[PDB]
DNA sequence: TTTCAATACATGCACAGGATGTATATATCTGACACGTGCCTGGAGACTAGGGAGTAATCCCCTTGGCGGTTAAAACGCGGGGGACAGCGCGTACGTGCGTTTAAGCGGTGCTAGAGCTGTCTACGACCAATTGAGCGGCCTCGGCACCGGGATTCTCCAGGGCGGCCGCGTAAGT
DNA sequence: ACTTACGCGGCCGCCCTGGAGAATCCCGGTGCCGAGGCCGCTCAATTGGTCGTAGACAGCTCTAGCACCGCTTAAACGCACGTACGCGCTGTCCCCCGCGTTTTAACCGCCAAGGGGATTACTCCCTAGTCTCCAGGCACGTGTCAGATATATACATCCTGTGCATGTATTGAAA
């Protein structure tokens, strides 16, 4: 056969994911976690598409924030994988805790 | 009625996707729940300040608005919806 | 002398008889003075951890590092 | 001449604009000078975000202006990113980086 | 019938093409032009106001305008600003 | 006579200076770098003393805030002498530097 | 007049003091010119919106109220002078 | 000459002197209580009218005022804070 | 007095004289400086009620801004709420490091 | 004169004890800022006219929530092997700790005049209104642009064959 | 008859040539989105009056600011050495990569009706004005909490003395 060293296709898709700009996450699991949600605040709500399109990207590009910020701070610590550490040390220099 | 395994929505895939945009090479393990979990945390941060909108709207519809103003007050402004 | 080229092993011992010492010679300070002192190269310099394994593996060094850590050797008289 | 516009030698209407400031419930008394140096710095910055948008659309042998483009040019330049340093762009994405530690060698 | 809104596509429109006379634009983008000029018209009229109420005056003039453009804006920017209000301000002022 | 190990005096002198609010700045020079720092603007202007007091203490909160952030960078790379990286690096994730 | 040879007021016992305040062990040698720097660029990031404010105040004298005022734009709010 | 100053000193002593009896209070303190006091008057007014402004109303009630409340504290402080206002309120209503 | 019938302590005139003139809105209600007030003298009776009992721990007469930092830095509601805000005059919480301890 | 263990003996290692330089209330005293009192006043309070913002009842059809048949790409479970994560001996040089000597931070005093701060005159510019009308906004439309898809192409990354450094593999000539 | 002349012998490290799959450069025929035409009706335009906020001149006296003499204390020059930072090197187990297999996602077709949205009457609640008085505007003097401090005092930490397990030499016991 043909074997592959590790980190091979992960750079191409590195490049292959930061040129599209469609979504990642699906649209139903995220309707169904914020309606989950919504309940434990007021019962009987009705939500549109919109919102649930603004909060995906709001959350997506969150999550893309502290991915990048932990992955400096594991580069940072003479590392490459990064850690739950990594991402606690992020938030508490963000103040956010 | 309270939902719940919901939360596992968020499978392995979806985290790697997210890493591999970001730039992370390798992923751990007690990652996956802990992001998760944060993000449920920004979820309800988002979501309580929208029902209170709707609240103080008199409606039972969450419109975008609503949304766009919780987004704006968080110092979060995210456009592309013009309104 | 400073001749011929001897042996790698033999030259290992002699640099272990030259450095003194109550925990033994360091392996890189062997290997740092075996290239002040003899014209090897890079390849011919990488050889003395091979050498160095063969001579633990015959007997002539005595290893007293910790736990396999290669810290240093002796020679056993 | 009859609007305002055509007098000030601008685009951007000035009646709406001193409407707006009158009624914004800011000032009881508003000025009728102010509105033309409003419009004037609204009309330079938009030409200038257009100018950059043009660049980077036929940068990339496209016709039409996206958001990507508008992404591109605030992520590039150093004063759209300072002036908007907490403002997130949908559709937009991020800029094309890779690490220098993570490259074979 | 629908009701009336209002936006900014026209003066965009005519400030592209007097610019890229062949260059379009979407829809998408136009409503983020729209609310960068919504941000903008909240982020100087608060600026001016606060300015006025700081002051101990009830009028919004000029001054006030430009202090405060030259106050959010960094530096340059802010000159070539203040350049493009005074010259119209002065076309308008003669006409 | 008598020696010390080095973290005898630094640890009882920390805790001296988590307990005393007085300045540590002198306010003589702190002043005529602000006069210094003035005259790059606008030239032939006058201060007060108000003024200087609230520029020095904002400064020192900045500065303690920004090296408390360097001391738990520097404890997380598994150090414990700062370096001027993780001051960079501490800059840069709150976002005041590019 | 530009005035130079000032910068060095800030000297090696303050910034051990402030390391020291801070919870710092020991400091490295770069650190002190660094810091020092930006606290000059802060300086200069408040300095000038006062003037500002002087020049918006038709005064030759800058007030503390310039400077409170500058320093809740910049979303650092200090209390203490009440005005 | 002089001018005539406001301030907000009487009602904080009165408040100190209804909790600790024997307890003081500096200059310094008394200024960061001003401050903070105008603070809070700023940020809830501009809640209030920026409320009034995305409503389409010109009237600023006791509906908004409670909900820019409950928005700016986090929960169980605003749910207090309700209940200081409705319970003064109520008995302001049986009064008049 | 309006004070009086509301059973309050702060004024409610100077409330509603302050609100009709900062330029928020033209049309003011006479109910909400009731509600404004009521509450702001709540959340002082609490600040009040932590700045006393730290002056109290302190073996302290009278309050100091020390006091006001350290119940600030200490609560979490109030550190939440003033959380982007410098006290002056008032330091830091004395924290010590756990690896910097001797063994 | 040699075969084997005790023990006799000199190295790193665990525990109790001693000296000295620094944190810590404890009676005192003196000095300034906390706190109760007094007098003038402009902002707070009571009674009455007005109208238009605000509360509520009714009707229309836009759009969010339900569901059913269906094709398949993404979701899910197991194998094995290269190198990344983690524990460890060691080298010298860079920081603290405490010497000592010169300097500029800090405090009391005196004098001055630039411009912040208060009071006064009034006129240019702004608020409000009746009548006019043309620039700005909503529904049809079709057409020139890009979205989707089959095929040939040059770029970049992983794995394989040949050679040099010499050591024992073991023979012929030197001491 | 045995050691060094090296005869050859066979095993690890560095290079460039070599193949296959993924990224990359060109049409093809179709579609729905940017863009031009059209026509309706409310907000921008023109101009007279009356009014009160802002531009401007003048008298105070106050706080911004310049020269001076000692005084201890913070800043500064410089000897020593020990522990933290940094480079080198070994092992093992974990998350990278390829493959059999199953399930739930998006587009779609269609049936209902709810609370989103436009119309109106009429009324209780807010604004405006004159009159009027006591809470709160600030000068003043004094007096009580705590600033500065000298003499004992109990506690923290570096230095130094003391108990204990193993390899190996020498006189005794054994071959």
């Amino acid at each position: 056969p043909h074997r592959y060293r590790p980190g091979t296709v992960a750079l191409r898709e590195i490049r292959r994911y930061q040129k599209s700009t469609e979504l990642l996450i699906r649209k139903l699991p995220f309707q169904r976690l914020v309606r989950e949600i919504a309940q434990d605040f007021k019962t009987d709500l009705r939500f549109q598409s919109s919102a649930v399109m603004a909060l995906q990207e709001a959350c997506e590009a969150y999550l893309v924030g502290l991915f990048e910020d932990t992955n400096l701070c594991a580069i940072h610590a003479k590392r490459v994988t990064i850690m739950p550490k990594d991402i606690q040390l992020a938030r508490r220099i963000r103040g956010e805790r | 009625k309270v939902l719940r395994d919901n939360i596992q929505g968020i499978t392995k895939p979806a985290i790697r996707r997210l890493a591999r945009r970001g730039g992370v090479k390798r992923i751990s393990g007690l990652i996956y729940e802990e992001t998760r979990g944060v993000l449920k945390v920004f979820l309800e941060n988002v979501i309580r300040d929208a029902v209170t909108y709707t609240e103080h709207a008199k409606r039972k519809t969450v419109t975008a608005m609503d949304v766009v103003y919780a987004l704006k007050r968080q110092g979060r402004t995210l456009y592309g919806f013009g309104g | 002398k400073s001749t011929d080229h001897p042996k790698y092993s033999d030259m290992i011992v002699a640099a272990i008889q030259a450095e003194k010492n109550r925990a033994g010679s360091s392996r890189q300070s062997i290997q740092k003075y075996i290239k002040s002192h003899y014209k090897v190269g890079e390849n011919a310099d990488s050889q003395i951890k091979l050498s160095i394994k063969r001579l633990v593996t015959t007997g002539v060094l005595k290893q007293t590092k910790g736990v396999g850590a290669s810290g240093s050797f002796r020679l056993a008289k | 001449a009859k609007t305002r516009s055509s007098r000030a030698g601008l685009q951007f209407p000035v009646g709406r604009v001193h409407r707006l400031l009158r009624k914004g419930n800011y000032s009881e008394r508003v000025g009728a000078g102010a509105p033309v140096y409003l419009a004037a710095v609204l009309e330079y910055l938009t030409a200038e975000i257009l100018e950059l948008a043009g660049n980077a659309a036929r940068d990339n042998k496209k016709t039409r202006i996206i958001p990507r483009h508008l992404q591109l040019a605030i992520r590039n330049d150093e004063e759209l990113n300072k002036l908007l340093g907490r403002v997130t762009i949908a559709q937009g994405g991020v800029l094309p980086n890779i690490q220098a530690v993570l490259l074979p060698k | 019938k629908r009701s009336r809104k209002e936006s900014y596509s026209v003066y965009v429109y005519k400030v592209l093409k007097q610019v890229h006379p062949d260059t379009g634009i979407s829809s998408k983008a136009m409503g983020i032009m729209n609310s960068f000029v919504n941000d903008i018209f909240e982020r100087i009229a608060g600026e001016a106001s606060r300015l006025a109420h700081y002051n101990k005056r009830s009028t919004i003039t000029s001054r006030e305008i430009q202090t405060a453009v030259r106050l959010l804006l960094p530096g340059e920017l802010a000159k070539h600003a203040v350049s493009e209000g005074t010259k119209a301000v002065t076309k308008y002022t003669s006409a």
